RNA sequence: CGGCCCCCGGCGCGCGCCCGGGUCUUCCCGGAGUCGGGUUGCUUGGGAAUGCAGCCCAAAGCGGGUGGUAAACUCCAUCU
RNA sequence: CGCGACCUCAGAUCAGACGUGGCGACCCGCUGAAUUUAAGCAUAUUAGUCAGCGGAGGAAAAGAAACUAACCAGGAUUCCCUCAGUAACGGCGAGUGAACAGGGAAGAGCCCAGCGCCGAAUCCCCGCCCCGCGGGGCGCGGGACAUGUGGCGUACGGAAG
């Protein structure tokens, strides 16, 4: 029952046993490059509950994202419009930083299918995410029908469409009274369907 | 003498006494799970917000102690359960000597 | 120290787990005795050391283990760091040996991080 | 821009509505398309009833609609318990199953147990090879048709009671008034306040 | 309507795979830098903040979310 | 000094595979105005639209409740008619604006990590053959993966013994 102890030991990361080694490696992740292949998951508890297994065809990268919101990419901060859009320097980029990590990990490796990712560190400038990848044409993934959904061509590039766990949290979708700004499919399929004029044939 | 308004409302039926759903008994203690949390909190310890709380909780007051946890743990219904289990470990430390 | 580790790894050497070579011929010699005698119980208990942390921790908390050898340089420590505190409460005697790859040669693999009698 | 007495109107056409217009010119051609998809499916499941499984009796929720009876999604997994048929065998014989459904009335429970035993009554299974576990003879004189229509047991049947004619008796023509409703409504909105005033009176000492 | 060539969906010989149900008893039972909170900017019909995000704080286990007016007590509903 | 096991890493015209670019009507993720309206104009409106950027697929996205409800309760998603120009938002101005009931179209449900049990019972690659077309399967034999956890039964509607 080891992975029950790895989980509960991880849910206390302000304790001095746990915040020691969580920044003796945040030092060590900051001495490496931007995207870097891990040889193995640094936390096998959270990795395998997100769909990892220890077999040939699963591959882990840790990639580094720079923290903070977005500055509006506009020359000398002059946006030229009505005053409600002078927003250069307090703007926040409605997709999360983990979804940025899943994307450029999957943008570099195009032959790889990204399952999802998790958190392994942050310091002040950088935030660190291990991104778990799936090789769809390995015969340990191409066989085993528990995994053959991702070797099927509609699952190409799930972050550039926002289909992972970190991706679909920004889309605001869900069942309930808090979430019917996307009541058919997505935000802009609800938009098109309430803003179309359905003038019938006998009207 | 039924009526749609008042204090015994609605069409009267007879209740189907049944077992609860299995999902509804969810966040329960289940002693093997209690063993894993309670054994690991002595190899892990206390967070720094709940050591400064219990040096306020063993001498001075409980009204500054809950107000402190209110600022650091979000709501009020969370910050009393934390205030009363830091105090039960505090009596297992102090009165169990 | 290296004298105590050697007295330990000697005793853990003759309780080596079953390699795949002898697994092939133990199942040949099992069928040829069913072809001979059809016994109810040939072996009472085949003794062996269990290896693996998720295997060991189940044995420690049921108190079915005798002696838990636990490794030294496990690359995230959180895989292992609970288990010295866990053997003390359950009453299982534990010992830290130098090198996760040396006791991983007892089990015919690369590293194995824990063995337990 | 306005004029004499007329409506004050808010037409919602201040947006690029001419790119989002929907013309129902294919709506004849989609009606004959989804007829053919019903016909080509009805002969693909050829002996099985068209419009699929049996659905349960369901009373609609609101003050507006709780007088009427509606077809449901499936049986609650306690009907299949009480009617005595397995939940992974229910959907392969033709019974819609809804595992997230609660029956908190005994009256609504036993009407769908009776509905489900009446289905199993007038059901005829077909063997693979004629071995017949819990099954009898040749197929009910060849089953009088092939396929049923628009419901196995006609799911609505929203019936109403006879209640022929009574004699207006004493204390029925006397008491049950409009004042019974106005005393009941004030006992609803003053129940919580008076029980506070009972606590204040008892702490006098 | 016929005759000519080609390509399919499902009979039946050999692979392969093969214990199901019911009651009673004992035992087991769940996803964390996440929920939540504070603040900020966008978004929403969502109005004492609908959603999303950045930052700081950071959970519990008869727990947690929700119950459309912020807040404290209480009962109940509902989902996990 | 050396030898060896691993752990982190490098090199190769290494054996075998994969990704790039086009189209883009429809679909998904971002990003994003101003004309215009308000008889002026700043919030507002235009409009989360145009333009910009990235991904697909014959459909896509969504999808089996951390749901709706508040009464005799309903029961994944999507679509249609209604709810409804309605509750609500708004220099409460100009304007904007959903949902749940209800009736239909279609209907289908499931899986894992964890939790323990099972002698890792699992998978990949190469060698020759039983047998084969248009090649992939059970078998025979080593080299790997893997105990830092493969496979079997297992999923909250309960499960196991
Ligand atoms: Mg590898
Ligand atoms: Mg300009
Ligand atoms: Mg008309």
């Amino acid at each position: 029952g080891a992975y029950k102890y790895i989980q509960e030991l991880w849910r206390k990361k302000q304790s001095d046993v746990m915040r020691f080694l969580l920044r003796v490696r945040c030092w060590q992740y900051r001495q490496l490059s931007a995207l870097h292949r891990a040889p193995r998951p640094t936390r096998p508890d959270k990795a395998r509950r997100l769909g990892y297994k220890a077999k040939q065809g699963y591959v882990i990268y840790r990639i580094r994202v720079r923290r903070g919101g977005r500055k509006r990419p506009v020359p000398k901060g002059a946006t030229y419009g009505k005053p409600v859009h002078h927003g250069v320097n307090q703007l926040k980029f409605a997709r999360s930083l983990q979804s940025v990590a899943e994307e450029r990990a999957g943008r570099h490796c195009g032959a790889l299918r990204v399952l999802n990712s998790y958190w392994v560190g942050e310091d002040s400038t950088y935030k660190f995410f291990e991104v778990i990848l799936i090789d769809p044409f390995h015969k340990a993934i191409r066989r085993n029908p528990d995994t053959q959904w991702i070797t099927k061509p509609v699952h190409k590039h799930r972050e550039m469409r926002g289909l992972t766990s970190a991706g679909r949290k920004s889309r605001g979708l869900g069942k309930g009274h808090k979430f019917h700004h996307t009541i058919g499919g997505s935000r802009r399929a609800a938009w098109r369907r309430r803003n179309t004029l359905q003038l019938h044939r006998y009207r | 003498y039924p009526m749609a308004v008042g204090l015994n409302k609605g069409h009267k039926v007879t209740k189907n006494v049944s077992k609860p759903r299995h999902s509804r008994r969810r966040g329960r203690l289940t002693k093997h799970t209690k063993f894993v949390r309670d054994m690991i909190r002595e190899v892990c310890g206390f967070a720094p917000y709940e050591r400064r709380a219990m040096e306020l909780l063993k001498v001075s007051k409980d009204k500054r102690a809950l107000k402190f946890i209110k600022k650091r743990v979000g709501t009020h219904i969370r910050a009393k359960r934390k205030r009363e289990e830091l105090s039960n470990v505090l009596a297992a430390m102090r009165k169990a000597a | 120290d290296r004298q105590t580790a050697t007295q330990l790894l000697k005793l853990a050497h003759k309780y080596r787990p079953e390699t795949k070579q002898e697994k092939k011929q133990r199942l040949l010699a099992r069928a040829e005795k069913k072809a001979a005698g059809k016994g109810d119980v040939p072996t009472k208990r085949p003794p062996v050391l269990r290896a693996g942390v998720n295997t060991v921790t189940t044995l420690v908390e049921n108190k079915k283990a005798q002696l838990v050898v636990i490794a030294h340089d496990v690359d995230p420590i959180e895989l292992v760091v609970f288990l010295p505190a866990l053997c003390r409460k359950m009453g299982v005697p534990y010992c830290i040996i130098k090198g996760k790859a040396r006791l991983g040669r007892l089990v015919h693999r690369k590293t194995c991080t824990t063995v337990a009698f | 821009a306005p004029s004499r007495n007329g409506m004050v109107l808010k037409p919602h056409f201040h947006k690029d509505w001419q790119r989002r217009v929907a013309t129902w010119f294919n709506q004849p051609a989609r009606k004959i398309r989804r007829r053919k998809a019903r016909q080509a499916k009805a002969r693909r499941i050829a002996p099985r009833p068209a419009s699929g499984p049996i659905r349960p009796i369901v009373r609609c929720p609101t003050v507006r609609y709780h007088t009427k009876v509606r077809a449901g999604r499936g049986f609650s997994l306690e009907e299949l318990r009480v009617a005595g048929i397995h939940k992974k065998v229910a959907r392969t014989i033709g019974i819609s199953v809804d595992p997230r459904r609660r029956n908190k009335s005994t009256e609504s429970l036993q009407a769908n147990v009776q509905r489900l035993k009446e289905y199993r009554s007038k059901l005829i299974l077909f063997p693979r090879k004629p071995s017949a576990p819990k099954k009898g003879d040749s197929s009910a004189e060849e089953l009088k048709l092939a396929t049923q229509l628009t419901g196995p047991v006609m799911p609505v049947r929203n019936v109403y009671k006879k209640e022929k004619a009574r004699v207006i008796t004493e204390e029925e023509k006397n008491f049950k008034a409009f004042a019974s409703l106005r005393m009941a409504r004030a006992n609803a909105r003053l129940f919580g306040i008076r029980a506070k005033r009972a606590k204040e009176a008892a702490e006098q000492d």
